[PDB]
């Protein structure tokens, strides 16, 4: 399409975002995941298969809402909910991972292993990885086995191994550190389901297609419920899997606004934040060359979010190109802003959202006021806050 | 017209032995301690110095060296400190080579280190997580800084791939990694006349000697390391040792 | 259009016959809002507008309709039979109880209510009620037995979240019959103001019927569905049933169709040996219980027995009178399963679906292994998967080892 | 023919005073006690007995009740014990009328029941959640058995259901519930003479005299059994206490 990536997986020309920054020792498992792609992308069999699982086992397509209860909170404005949060496991992970677990089978593969920092991820491909009889291994922060408890139990008992990260910041990025080290020794036989629009190629531009389905729906959905395309589509963003999935649809359609918000933390005059946009710079990260928290010389700076999917300091190069590009704008969302959508949207709606999912409404709050009465205003709504009620309920006093 | 480390493998060719090839990361167990045991290194008779620069996500490197370059970093160490020690390491009579991630290059500017490390006295760049496909600027920086670049093979690399990364480097290929090593050395041998460094976590004198059977390079650096953390005796213990290794 | 009439019971609430299953055992003190919720309710139910409104909270809210998933690597286990799961786990809030609190929430909006009460066992009615409380802005009051809010803690600060008061309840059982009594307390005290919403398809009329109703959704949508992807209609319907709300769901539009076998699985516990299970028609017998006359466990002199079950669902002495009559028609079987088997199959969907199925849908899904295998290879088996097992993952992780 | 209770209210009335009706739950704190402390009430000037069948779920029940019935249950309190309270009762020269909720009845036999309670001496029923809607049994029960049937209505009765409940009941209404009282009594005798009975919250003689300005019995419960609980002589002295707050003159 218009917006892919040359066969090396650059985005931008020039610019050089994306890219493989990875050993020599992954080059052959990384070139062979790619060409199974190319190859599958265009059968009909495969095809067949996903958009069938996708019906009938996922859940979709998930339905578009307007939370009326929600307009006088945010400057009298449409807010429409992309209720991904109704997908099987409860976020929009499951779509990029039904694609990638049926492309392990079809490569041959017999193990699979995949990061995880909210735990959706993890249980997205530990539920496939049960519907398709393969082994899985889930590797976890320790910090995030700890705060999302809910989520390392469900994953056990889909029958997925999950291994305890406590090397780093025993997060997210701690987490695809050790992945990469367990793909780079067994990667004849594994296949890295990996969970974002981050990587090398051909990740970011494969776990985008698997998520495009959420824009796609979004734009019918949205002009049948409203009669005209939205002013603004609005995501969280940590990787960039569920913004980059809702974004694309709308990439060429040029009054709709893209807004990206990614988290603050305490702020992100505090050093504790993962806001890789507002405060990062150009680098090599994880496999692409991207933005990312790093020091004067390069190393990564910890990020810390109270929501662990977007505890992360990196970004998916896409995102990076269409910022340089001035397509997408990415803006600031606090742990406080974040907490305060979280109990809006369950008061107003009946709604408990994801952490992360609360920081896109916590911005569609502050855009609706910018853009003023009648604007509609699509947010994609990527999971549900089952695995945060604890910290919510601490949050809140509810104990 | 050659490259820079080409004499260095030409003087043990005619010496009928390999070259010991060792590795030390910057600022471990502190700037001053490291650089005092990296020219250690070369009166204990190392060929070439791999000075390693500490990496905040280093995911290629073993436990002993990812907790070593942990510990620099905990100490506050810069990049700048590993082209201090490359000067100390060329004024002391040494040959250095530093092995880095490339994301440090790309902050401090590719075209800069490269100026940088050459006029400290370095002799090339080790890029672990660098492949020639995204190689341009360093490819360009190589030439005009006249430095080498050494790449690394892989036993799971393909025909074409390993082709195109032992084009692509001057001075010596990083072999990394049963049989695995002397096959890999075979296949890139069989496509040119490059010299070839082995590294295989190299303990003992005995193992240097099985390496330096087929390979022009052997390689040591965790066990380095080791005997570095046990004390600085210790390295000159084990590196005289493994200086004999090479020759048989 | 509008559904029908024809299974419907008399303006009494009797099902077969004036004197019959169903009725209005209640004390005069409720006989004025239950004939206001009962005249509300006719009016509203063939009201279009109304059903627009519950029809557009269904779709762009609850996420309906729900899929049909055929579980393919269940085969094995169930004779070689085909099962296939009403997905009723993928709705909103994780349960087929979102169906039926929708149509009372909007009823209760239509009626001028301010407050709703519920009562709870699993969680999942609760869950719900709190849920269309704070999207419709009304007050929620939900009481839950106190041993369930141990066990199902995990909806207890979801109610919390979205606003809505929970109540232990410490009288008798501490479970789901007690937490209707206390919830049957409030509503005599405030009549005034408060409407009841009515979690499973028991009580006096209307609530048998009205639950029924709501809930009629899954099996319309499934009748269709299993057509399409088998090509003909199944060869059993089967649920679990508590008070018999997700089951009569399923159950309703295959009702005339006579070559579609329904069967219903109740909790039998450690036993129905044992004197600590639930399974209502294996161990029961008629009684007038929570304003329905029906089955229910009671001793020789009809005192009510308490029950037992893994499930907090499911742990319920009683049933709704819809399937006493069904039951005595012959039209529908009802058949113990006990904890160890419906832990079986919640462990065994894991392994298999990649499926966390509620502990109460696990009831089903183990019946209809065993009704694989008594029917054998090639038939069609429609599972309602009631609900997901979000709620039950901590007792799941202790039953399967994988604590200490 | 008239109703079994119809002579006490005629009795009353006569002698310018409102009948005071006495429940205590059979069984508590056990059987011989609860017998003994309803044979106390017939000797302290009770004129009618109502002889509680406990119930292992009463929605009606307040907290004192629930409690002492929960006792007597754990006790292993029967059915048949409340019958023979009954006998002991009509022993004492007492008047003995059942309340009890539907299921116990049903359980035992509507029939059968109303037979075995006439024949116990009893004079009537009180049927708290049997709503005349549902009472086809246990109207035929009552005509055949010659017991009194006492529905009960509440203050939100509209005013067809509290017309039907009051044409079903024999001996007299229970008026189960502030102004609201007084009102509710007045709306049934705007329909009917049959007596009225009247539930309060009653524990002092001053709330029974203000009841029987206007009703034709005070009904008195929960401190009955709180009396109780603190013993046989503190019933005796409360029981005489409302005895003398149900006399005008
Ligand atoms: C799908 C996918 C595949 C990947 F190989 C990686 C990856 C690549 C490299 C690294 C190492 C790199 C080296 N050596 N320096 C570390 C951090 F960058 C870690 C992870 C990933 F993040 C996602
Ligand atoms: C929607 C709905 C409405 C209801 F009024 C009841 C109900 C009715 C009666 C009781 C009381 C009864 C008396 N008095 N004995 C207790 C147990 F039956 C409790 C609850 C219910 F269960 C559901
Ligand atoms: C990291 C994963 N979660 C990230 C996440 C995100 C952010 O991930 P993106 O890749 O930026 O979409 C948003 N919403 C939900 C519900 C999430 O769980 C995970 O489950 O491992
Ligand atoms: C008792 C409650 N639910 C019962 C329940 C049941 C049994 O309810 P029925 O009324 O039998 O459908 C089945 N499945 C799930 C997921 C349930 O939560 C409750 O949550 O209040
Ligand atoms: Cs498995
Ligand atoms: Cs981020
Ligand atoms: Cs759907
Ligand atoms: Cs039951
Ligand atoms: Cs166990």
């Amino acid at each position: 399409t218009s917006h892919d990536p040359d066969s090396g997986g650059h985005f931008g020309g020039p610019s050089g975002w994306g890219g493989r920054y990875v050993p020599e020792a992954l080059m052959a498992v990384i070139e062979e995941v790619t060409a199974a792609y190319q190859k599958e992308r265009v059968s009909q069999d495969f095809l067949d298969d996903l958009d069938r699982l996708q019906a009938n086992y996922a859940g979709r397509p998930s339905p578009l809402y307007e939370a009326t209860r929600l307009s006088q909170h945010a400057g009298s404005a449409r807010i429409f909910l992309k209720r991904e949060d109704l997908n099987h496991t409860g976020s929009h992970k499951i779509n990029n991972v039904l694609g990638q677990a049926l492309l392990a089978r079809r490569m041959g593969k017999t193990r699979v292993i995949a990061e995880t920092g909210a735990g959706q991820h993890g249980v997205a491909t530990a539920t496939a990885c049960a519907l398709l009889g393969l082994d899985c291994v889930i590797y976890m922060g320790g910090i995030d086995t700890a705060r999302q408890a809910l989520n390392v139990a469900r994953m056990r008992l889909l029958g997925a191994e999950v291994v305890a990260v406590q090397t780093g910041s025993k997060t997210l990025k701690d987490a695809i550190n050790e992945a990469f080290r367990d793909w780079v020794a067994n990667a004849d036989n594994t296949y890295y389901c990996f969970g974002t629009a981050a990587g090398p190629h051909p990740f970011p531009t494969m776990v985008r297609d698997f998520q495009r389905i959420i824009g796609m729906e979004a734009r019918v959905q949205i002009q049948g419920q409203a009669g005209r395309l939205p002013d603004a589509v609005v995501a969280c963003v940590g990787g960039g899997s569920n913004a980059i999935g809702i974004f694309h649809a709308f990439l060429d359609d040029p009054g709709v606004r893209l807004v990206g918000f990614e988290a603050a933390g305490d702020g992100v005059e505090t050093g504790r934040h993962a806001a890789t946009f507002t405060a990062g710079s150009p680098g090599a990260f994880h496999g692409s060359f991207s933005y990312l928290l790093q020091d004067e010389d390069g190393q990564t700076i910890e990020s810390h979010s109270i929501s662990a999917g977007l505890d992360y300091p990196g970004v998916g190069p896409e995102h990076a190109w269409l910022k340089e590009a001035g397509r997408v704008d990415y803006r600031p969302i606090t742990d406080s802003e974040a907490m305060d959508a979280f109990g809006l949207l369950c008061r107003m709606e009946g709604i408990i959202p994801a952490i992360e999912s609360a920081h896109a409404v916590a911005g569609a709050l502050k855009l609706g006021v910018e853009l003023g009465r009648g604007a509609v205003i699509v947010v994609n709504l990527s999971g549900r806050g089952d695995k945060d009620v604890e910290t919510a309920a601490k949050w809140f006093g509810l104990l | 017209e050659a490259s820079r480390l080409g004499p260095v493998f030409d003087s043990c060719r005619a010496n009928n032995r390999a070259a010991l090839i060792g590795y030390l990361p910057t600022g471990y167990p502190d700037v001053p301690a490291s650089v005092a045991a990296m020219t250690a290194l070369v009166e204990s008779g190392c060929d070439i110095i791999e000075v390693g620069v500490p990496y905040s996500d280093p995911g290629m490197d073993g436990p002993t060296i990812a907790r070593a370059t942990e510990a620099a970093l905990r100490g506050g160490v810069r990049v700048r400190d590993t082209l201090a020690a490359v000067e100390a390491i060329s004024i002391a009579g040494g040959r250095a080579v530093v092995m880095t991630y490339w994301n440090p290059v790309l902050r401090y500017g590719v075209d800069a280190f490269a100026r940088d490390l050459a006029a400290a006295g370095g002799l090339g760049l080790i890029t672990p997580d660098l492949i020639p496909d995204e190689a341009q600027q360093w490819l360009a920086a190589s030439e005009e800084h006249r430095l080498d670049r050494i790449f690394l093979v892989a036993p799971s690399s393909t025909p074409e791939r390993l082709a195109a990364t032992v084009e692509a480097s001057r001075g010596f290929v990083y072999a990394a990694s049963s049989q695995a090593a002397p096959e890999l050395v075979g296949r890139v041998k069989a496509v040119s006349d490059i010299p070839v460094g082995v590294g295989l976590g190299v303990r003992s004198r005995a193992q240097a000697a099985q390496i330096a059977q087929y390979a022009d390079g052997v390689i040591v650096g965790s066990a380095l390391v080791t005997a570095l953390t046990e004390g600085l005796p210790r390295l000159r213990a084990l590196t005289g040792e493994l200086a004999a290794g090479v020759r048989l």
